[PDB]
RNA sequence: UUUAGAAGGAGAAGUCAUUUAAUAAGGCCACUGUUAAAAAGUGUACCGCCGGAUAGGCGG
């Protein structure tokens, strides 16, 4: 949760990720030549849970 | 009500949050704008009564917490997790979430509005600056704080400027294909999160950090950016990031 | 008041940077320093790990190529030098989130009662004692000949220490330098100041061409499980969380202290990753102690107040049990 | 105590550093020394490996370019000089990680019993014997005229050795300097001291422009193809673990010792790559021996205590599969 | 009011035994470095005395 200035006041913002966009980025970069980072650090049980 | 420029020179930040949804590396500009707004709030709590207009970022040094592979790619590191609250508090070893950390040597250019802006403001900003974090990273040291007006007294470095035109005129059916094609044909642009979407209706929710503000969910939106040297800059107002709120938009823009 | 707020979150009041490693000679330790580099290494070992009898009788005599990294002195230096710094922030301003208001008022009132009672002198003395005996060297402390530690605050240079004479189990409360530094630490924790900056430089003499032990990074990779050492701008160093763990090893108030008789770091449940058993499982955990301190407003002995303040100094996420 | 701890581990009590190579003359070995560099080399050999007959009928007479490295003495220096050092730490203050406290107390009690029983004299004597006979030269020991070894502690420079006279199969117990140094080593091992530093310098005479044999680096598939020698600060040298393998060749208590009659390096399963025969497969393995010393609390013969303490000097990963 | 708030990756190790890079040869021609100057700016300051103050004053 973060705070964003809206005019003269503040707004509370709750951030949610994007699973489908993450998967699409993963495959599109898999078939590409951009530098990229793999970032393999998630266990199988954590991914299941 | 005079308007000048204040330069925080050569600030070293370590363990800054370098992760996004699909971005690893440079932190979001919203973090730097939030740091500027927190500095403004801390100053206005001290009866200084000034406000910040635009923020300009100048990268000098960077390092990714990890190591380069033999082939050439980066592999990142992470601290050993402690005791995650919730279930399995008493467990000796906790789970590992996706994270990344970066090391930066960066300079900040700030535009201020308020009465009698002078060296007393510099002393106050020096006193109050060593109490906050930049994108979650602790400030280790800093060169100095200077009061400048023109572009001549600017140290060598590279500014991050929003370039959405190259993203717009790229070839591709959808936005992601346009982005990857623009990054394929041009090897200098980098992708940075710039703001937040809405995808939700405002109101009041249970469990928020402060249960008085208006609450709305968001999602970080991503655009392109580039680097250029200090002497190549035309006007000092071109490299000044600023907020931009709209109906369902919470973005930051270079305009 | 009924329970803890749904969103309570503090910060860390003792920030530490990443250490850096330099090598020099002991007689000229105040003049020049040389960079310390990390080298790669390959070894050919045997299958020494425990195996089931079939796997053992098959792979009893096979070679085993392995990869690793090592850091060591040169042949002309016999002193390792570690430089780092600490930043101290006030406790009252260290709270970052508190959804409830009456809980925040009660927390402020109890902290005010504690500072009026003692004044954060004990924890400051214990922290500067953990600084003085060079507990942050970890595996570099073993086999040392001379360990010298100096402390610089702002622009004043305090007299050098000698960590060899200090014991690693007891605590000294009569050293003049220790009390002088702990006074400033307690003032910064109190809120009289706004920040404090400490600069620490440590010299350790181990002999020529000996071995040093920097921090080992955690990485995950395919077809690469070798040891990787922490490089900081080319030179070797230590992680900030490694140094911070050694500093806060001050907890001597856990149950059955008279049996084990060694200080432990301060966690919520008193669990250290060297015994595998939490020392404060249910009846001395921070959660129920801060519940009885705040919600029931029941007075506690000074040891429990010390432990609660030590937990508050470290920081964390002390919110209520979340619901779906 | 019902099982081993899930995170039991040990450090090493004999820290050995990398060796460095110097060349000098035997008549002036106390006055000057010179660096010894590693040179590149490329050779044109023939296809001499064993091949199937179909390939042999078609490429028997083909050349074969190969790359390598070599390190040789100059034309005016005949003596090879090797300098290194050892650091000795107490055995009791070397247990790195352990979960159960009762296991730590039992280990400390058994170590104290062994200290009061033997005093770490036998292992110290064997280690300084392995230092004395210059086993660490490896392939440089063959074809040497004069080999001498000196040992310096602090500033006390002990009289020189003569490793040629020392046999490589028997351990002596009557040399004055050997016993004197082993006394300090045993005192450091037991805990009466807290650290010891020993510096070793060896002179080997082989002749002018002869060949030396430094350690060879290990290369994997991704690395370049060819022989690579070990460089230490520019000059040639030897690996720390190569020297440490020669020092701990003291195990003479394995079963079927009388049949073969030579020491072996102290391994977990008693494997010896010199002859390619395991010597402690099941009954006298370290895992089975220490399970009777601690869990069953059964007394062992002094030879098993010697072997167990020798293993614990080296250290390793004595963990358990989460019982 | 900052994808905010939190963190010990650690212990052990033998890389290595062999080798023939080897034969031939045309760098060639032509060419304008020259016009003016002050070592000179005092170019060095020594024998003595009262000084018993390593103070500070004076004779040629």
């Amino acid at each position: 949760q973060v705070f964003f200035p809206v005019g003269g006041s503040y707004h509370l913002l709750s951030i949610l990720p994007s699973t489908v966009l993450n998967y699409e980025v993963s495959d599109r970069l898999y078939r590409s030549k951009i530098p990229k980072i793999r970032l393999r650090l998630l266990s199988s049980n954590a991914a299941s849970t | 009500m005079m308007k000048g420029y204040i330069l925080l020179e050569k600030v070293n930040i370590e363990n800054a949050n370098a992760f996004n949804n699909i971005i690893v590396g440079i932190p979001a500009i919203t973090s730097f704008l939030g740091f500027a707004r927190a500095l403004e709030r801390k100053l206005n709590a001290k009866e200084i009564a000034i406000r910040i207009n635009g923020v300009g970022l100048e990268f000098h040094e960077y390092e990714l917490k990890g190591y380069k592979n033999k082939r050439g790619q980066y592999v990142t590191s992470c601290p050993l997790p402690g005791s995650i609250p919730g279930q399995n508090e008493k467990k000796l070893d906790a789970h590992i979430m996706n994270q990344a950390y970066i090391d930066l040597n960066m300079s900040f250019l700030l535009e201020v509005e308020g009465p009698h802006v002078d060296m007393s403001t510099c002393k106050s900003i020096k006193s109050t600056m060593e109490t906050l974090r930049i994108a979650g990273g602790i400030i280790r040291n800093y060169k100095k704080i200077r009061l400048i007006d023109t572009l001549a007294d600017i140290p060598y470095g590279y500014f991050l400027t929003l370039r959405q035109d190259n993203l717009n005129d790229a070839a591709g059916d959808d936005m992601l294909d346009k982005m990857i094609h623009a990054l394929q044909q041009e090897d200098t642009l980098v992708p940075i999160a710039v703001g937040f979407k809405a995808l939700s209706e405002v109101g009041h929710v249970e469990g928020q950090r402060d249960p008085e503000k208006d609450h709305c969910f968001v999602e970080s939106i991503f655009s392109l950016g580039g680097f250029e040297c200090s002497k190549i800059l035309e006007d000092i107002n071109s490299c000044l990031w600023r907020y931009k709120t709209e109906e369902g938009l919470y973005l930051c823009t270079i305009i | 008041l009924k329970s803890r707020p749904e969103n309570l979150s503090f910060a860390r009041c003792l920030n530490t940077t990443e250490a850096k490693f330099w090598q020099t000679d002991f007689l000229k330790r105040h003049t020049f320093k040389l960079p310390l580099l990390i080298t790669d290494k390959a070894v050919l070992a045997s299958k020494g790990h425990e195996m089931p009898p079939d796997k053992l009788e098959k792979e009893i005599m096979d070679p085993n190529p392995q990869k690793s990294q090592s850091c060591t002195l040169s042949t002309e230096c016999d002193t390792l030098r570690i430089d780092f710094g600490i930043k101290v922030l006030p406790v009252k301003e260290s709270m970052y989130s508190c959804s409830d208001y009456n809980y925040r008022t009660a927390i402020y009132q109890k902290i005010d009662e504690y500072i009026a009672e003692d004044g954060f002198l004990t924890l400051a003395k214990r922290y500067v004692n953990n600084i003085a005996n060079a507990r942050f060297l970890w595996r570099n402390r073993k086999g040392a000949e001379i360990i010298e530690t100096i402390v610089t605050i702002e622009d004043k240079e305090y007299p050098s220490f000698n960590s060899k004479s200090f014991n690693l189990d007891t605590f000294v409360e009569d050293n003049a330098t220790i009390n002088e530094i702990a006074q400033q630490i307690a003032d910064t924790f109190a809120g009289k100041r706004e920040y404090l900056n400490i600069y620490v430089t440590c010299f350790v003499k181990i002999g020529c061409a000996m071995e040093v032990y920097p921090s080992q990074e955690m990485t995950f990779d395919d077809d690469d499980k070798g040891k990787k050492l922490f490089k900081f701008e080319g030179s070797a160093g230590m992680h900030s969380q490694k140094i911070n763990n050694a500093l806060r090893t001050i907890d001597t108030w856990y149950p059955d202290y008279t049996t084990y008789e060694f200080p432990i770091p301060v966690e919520n449940y008193g669990a250290a990753r060297s015994i595998g058993i939490p020392f404060r499982p249910d009846t001395k955990s921070f959660y129920k102690l801060i519940d009885r301190m705040i919600l029931k407003n029941e007075d506690l002995p000074i040891e429990d107040k010390h432990y609660v303040m030590a937990i508050l100094i470290r920081g964390g996420m002390f919110s209520k049990k979340q619901e779906k």
